[PDB]
RNA sequence: GCUUGUGACGGCCCGUGAAAAUCCACAGGAAGGAAUAGUUUUCAUGCCAGGUCGUACUGAGGUCUCCAAG
RNA sequence: GAUGGGGAAGCUCCGUUUCAAAGGCCUGAUUUUAUGCAGGCCACCAUCGAAAGGGAAUCCGGUUAAGAUUCCGGAACCUGG
């Protein structure tokens, strides 16, 4: 009730009965072909493709990482000795000093 | 604002009705019949439609698909021509003559209320020739007549005559002076 | 992409804008016409 | 060639602005929307809306160009035209004080008809029937509607003559597969011709009518939908069934003004039509006939009511938690059995439909993958994301019925 | 150097220096814009089309005009 | 130089925005005594008059007895959709 009408999804509460003559008049009635009537002739008609598909027809077939090992998972080595953040690196080229 | 040119005429026409001196012969129109009496005068004169076009064809044809295969009194109505009118008046015929004060060229009906007060028919300035013109199956009329009536309207007539009388000529018996339009 | 050719509605704007409105002006003329009644009978 | 002026050309010629609809035919927005709801015109979407226009960017409605064009030679409005030439010529008859050439001018009056209207709307039998799905919906509206000052009681009784006419032929030629009783009303479905019309009836009680809705717009929809329904029941009677248009019984009439009125005179396929058949319905006073006794007929039972007052009866349809009778020769039966066998068309056994008990449910008859994302272009991601909230939203609402079935069945 | 094009200056006037078609720009803030293609194409690439009439030559006291080797 | 006006017995002349109703666009749930159209925005004036004035965009090579920025080959550009 506190959503704004024609944005809803049921333009009506459900509701049980346990009677059929329990069944009550349902008012908002002529406001439904009212607005049918209205949506005919002043709501632009559209041609449009609705994408009935999957959506698992969307990613690219890519082979598995599995089968592309090597890659590096975890992490082994913490360098904890720094008072400030670590902008930057380098590695000398044969490969043990690491620079920060 | 900027008017068009015949709106602009007839605008200046009204204020040139009003603001000129206007000889006594005229504005004896204008001081017309009041509202009641003007009602009291077409609750009679509204029993006496002159027939229809439609409704005497449908008549006439009545008369041939019955006559034909298998009396009436004269019916009265009210009288509508102004050649038929001024010599109703002078016949003598007529009880009750009915002037419109609007007409197109004022000279036409001028003579006819002081004709009336000559010959000594009662008669009675009233206001609107469309008004008249409902009366009688026309758009307009000028003048309409009651010569004759039926004994149930007789009365009726008479008061009307007595009425007129006493509302319009006893009260304006100063019009036939006075040159109107002096209005400042 | 296998998609299914159909015909759409689009919605309808100032739905309930109007709606709103035709709400208030149907009560603002009885009320008016009240106050004619009213009025009338101080003829 | 000169230089072609821009905003002239293709989507400009191509569509047009309803101002400029309006203004091509002379004719009054009131009435333009009129022809346009007789016609079946409606606005059109183009691929630039700014092309459409003459370069802005506007809140604008287009119609088809050839549409509106093509409307222009036409005799309904001409006789448009005529009506409006009446309308001041009578109401100079009567502000004048004339009557009698006023209810002369009522006798040489003629109106439009929207006969040729349907021929290039409907152009084929199959086709109109496509469409009596929206135009059964009105008019059985208009029945349950009372009288104001909007829409006159002739208008209303002739759209009833025309429904109670649809409702006995769907019942003499036994054409229905398919109802469900809804809160908002009752729905049916209809082989008739063999292309499923469904249609809608509401509840025989008042009927609020509020100020907010237009009776104006509706009024020429009814105005055409019910010609289209004389034209369709025409074409169905005289094809396969009866006379048309049939009789009325007065005093059946004065009795119930349903369906077990309107005696229809003349001169199977599917297992619904031949359901109920040599069986005899007694319906109590408890439970809506006009609504019921139009399925009993339809499928091949009888009906004998307690509102017919005011033998051979196999069944009783009673909506009391106390019955009072209890005969060994009836079966007690709540409606809800009838609203089954229909939908079903086995007969479903009545051990579950007894008068006291609570009735069933009454169903309608209606990891790596988050890695392979990275590969895909915008206009793939935007379109997969969207997918996958569909589907999504779809899901949870179907955990909230299970969550919410759980939830009760402790109860 | 001659021909011509262009740039910055400086004089000469209270003489202050044609118009319109056409094209662009700014201020403005109306309106519009999302969850099985949101709104916007002054960005890039791609498609189609462009009617009528003149058009040859001469043009040298005796109409106008352009190009101009040592 | 028509139109509006005004002359002139007239052939026709005066006049060029003049005391012309000179028109072309937008807003709307369909306009509340029930399906007859309401409200707003803008205020000058047809047209002709330049092959030297303003103006979108084409060059090279080739080709005939006689045609070329027009034809051919190549390579371009502009305008509108």
């Amino acid at each position: 009730e506190n959503t704004e009408y024609s944005e809803r999804e049921r333009n009506f509460i459900p509701q049980k009965y346990s009677a059929l003559r329990k069944v009550p008049g349902y008012g908002e009635s002529i406001r439904e072909r009212f607005e049918r009537s209205l949506d005919l002739y002043l709501a632009p008609r559209v041609r449009k493709n609705k994408l009935n598909i999957d959506p698992n027809s969307l990613i690219p077939e890519l082979p598995s990482p599995k089968d592309l090992r090597p890659f590096p998972i975890r992490c082994s080595t913490i360098y904890a000795g720094h008072k400030g953040k670590v902008r930057t690196l380098s590695i000398d080229p044969s490969g043990l000093w690491l620079a920060t | 604002v900027k008017w068009p040119e015949y709106v602009r005429v007839q605008r200046q026409k009204k204020i040139l009705s009003i603001r000129l001196k206007v000889p006594p012969t005229i504005a004896q129109f204008q001081y017309t019949l009041d509202r009641n009496t003007a009602a009291e005068t077409f609750k009679l004169f509204n029993k006496y439609r002159p027939e229809t076009a439609a409704e005497k064809k449908e008549r006439l044809t009545k008369e041939a698909a019955a006559v034909a295969e298998g009396a009436s009194p004269k019916p009265y109505a009210v009288k509508y021509g102004l050649n038929h009118v001024v010599a109703l008046i002078e016949n003598k015929k007529a009880k009750l003559v009915l002037i419109a004060n609007d007409v197109d060229p004022i000279e036409l009906v001028v003579f006819l209320p002081a004709l009336c007060k000559k010959m000594g028919v009662p008669y009675a300035i009233v206001k609107g020739k469309a008004r008249l013109g409902t009366l009688v199956n026309q758009k307009t009329s000028a003048v309409a007549a009651l010569t004759e009536v039926r004994a149930e309207d007789e009365a009726a007539l008479a008061k009307l005559v007595s009425t007129i009388d006493a509302n319009f000529a006893d009260k304006y018996d100063e019009v036939k002076k006075h040159w109107g339009g002096g209005i400042l | 992409l296998n998609s299914n050719p159909e015909i759409l509605l689009r919605k309808r704007r100032n739905a309930d804008r109007t709606r709103i409105e035709r709400q208030e002006l149907a009560k603002k003329k009885r009320e008016e016409q009240i106050k004619k009644k009213r009025s009338n009978k101080n003829k | 060639m000169r230089i072609k002026k821009k905003n002239t050309r293709g989507n400009a010629r191509n569509f047009i602005t309803r101002s400029q609809a309006v203004r091509k035919l002379q004719v009054s927005l009131a009435d333009f929307r009129r022809l346009c709801i007789f016609k079946g015109i409606y606005p059109r979407e183009p691929r630039n809306k700014k092309k459409a226009n003459k370069g802005s960017t506007a809140p604008t409605t287009f119609y088809y160009a050839k549409d509106i064009q093509y409307l222009m030679h036409e005799p309904v409005l001409a006789k448009f035209r005529e009506h409006k030439t009446f309308a001041r010529k009578l109401t100079r008859a009567l502000g004048r004080g004339e009557v009698s050439s006023a209810k002369r001018l009522e006798e040489n009056r003629d109106s439009y008809t929207l006969d040729h209207i349907i021929k290039e709307r409907y152009p084929s039998f199959p086709d109109a029937i496509r469409d009596i799905d929206d135009a059964l919906n009105m008019l059985f509206l208009f029945s349950n509607l009372p009288s104001t000052n909007q829409v006159s009681s002739k208008i209303i009784n002739d759209a009833q003559k025309i429904c109670n006419q649809w409702l006995a032929y769907v019942a003499k030629e036994r054409l229905v597969r398919k109802v469900f009783v809804s809160i908002k009303g009752v729905y049916y479905q209809a082989n008739i011709k063999g292309e499923e019309v469904r249609w809608l009836v509401p509840f025989k009680f008042p009927e609020n009518i509020p100020s907010d809705v237009d009776f104006r717009i509706m009024l020429t929809f009814l105005e055409f939908y019910s010609t289209l329904l004389h034209f369709v029941l025409y074409k169905l009677y005289t094809d396969s069934g009866l006379i048309y248009p049939p009789k009325l019984d007065l005093k059946k009439d004065k009795i119930i003004s349903g369906l077990s009125s309107y005696i229809l005179e003349s001169r199977y396929d599917s297992p619904v039509a031949s359901l109920f058949s040599a069986f005899v319905f007694y319906v109590s006073r408890e439970v809506p006939i006009d609504i019921l006794e139009f399925l009993i007929l339809s499928c091949g039972g009888n009906v004998i009511s307690e509102a017919a007052m005011d033998s051979k009866v196999t069944h009783q349809i009673v909506d009391r938690p106390v019955l009072k009778n209890k005969v060994a020769g009836r079966t007690y039966i709540q409606p809800q059995w009838i609203f089954d066998c229909i939908n079903k068309g086995e007969l479903v056994p009545a051990n579950k439909y007894l008068p006291g008990e609570a009735l069933p449910p009454h169903l309608s008859p209606w990891e790596e993958k988050k890695l392979k994302m990275i590969m895909m272009s915008n206009k793939q991601k935007k379109l997969y994301k969207k997918m996958k909230y569909s589907n999504a939203k779809k899901e949870e609402q179907a955990e909230n019925l299970k969550k919410k079935k759980k939830q009760i069945a402790k109860q």
